[PDB]
């Protein structure tokens, strides 16, 4: 009986994780009712990256205002803690 | 931990014709599952369904699962 706190939220990995880590981000953003997009579009609501802030997350920002640039450590978390966190404790802003 | 390692170092193809195939699929996952890709099917240790093709695979079924997942280990198919 898993719990729900990610539905209807829409989710993009960007970039290269370490090791499992996709994979381990997949199995989380699923277990927690997330939908996982195969492409980055104006429909994504939460960017999850390792790397760092380069100007298409600023290109992407103007297309969807409410979007959403969080750090895997927002869904690890979310999972240990079984709750929806704030992901703005986790957030990727410019360097 | 509520998300429990069941269906690890396994591979399983769930076809998109599968009933209930949405909430099978994201259990499955959420439970360390695999899923394989219709192009890569005939290499997957699972399939769910039938043996044809890749009848190397082992025949299982959403009841075998959902089985699986209330048992909390891996179990007879």
């Amino acid at each position: 009986e898993l719990p729900d706190f990610f539905q209807g939220k829409h989710f993009f990995l960007y970039g290269e994780f370490p090791g499992d880590e996709r994979r381990k981000l997949i199995r989380y953003v699923t277990a927690f009712n997330g939908e996982l997009e195969d492409y980055m579009s104006d429909r994504v609501q939460f960017v999850i990256t390792a790397q760092e802030w380069d100007p298409s997350f600023e290109e992407a920002l103007m297309d969807n205002p409410s979007l959403a640039f969080v750090r895997p450590r927002w869904i690890y978390s979310c999972n240990e803690k079984q709750k929806l966190l704030p992901h703005q404790l986790y957030g990727v802003v410019p360097q | 931990k509520v998300l429990l390692d069941i269906f690890t170092g396994v591979r399983l193809y769930l076809p998109p014709s599968t009933p209930d195939f949405s909430r099978l699929r994201r259990y499955f996952v959420a439970f360390d599952g695999d899923l394989v890709q219709e192009f890569d099917m005939t290499s997957a240790t699972h399939v769910l369904g039938s043996r044809d093709k890749n009848p190397a695979a082992q025949q299982v079924s959403p009841e075998w699962i959902w089985a699986c997942i209330r048992k909390r280990r891996l179990v007879a198919p």
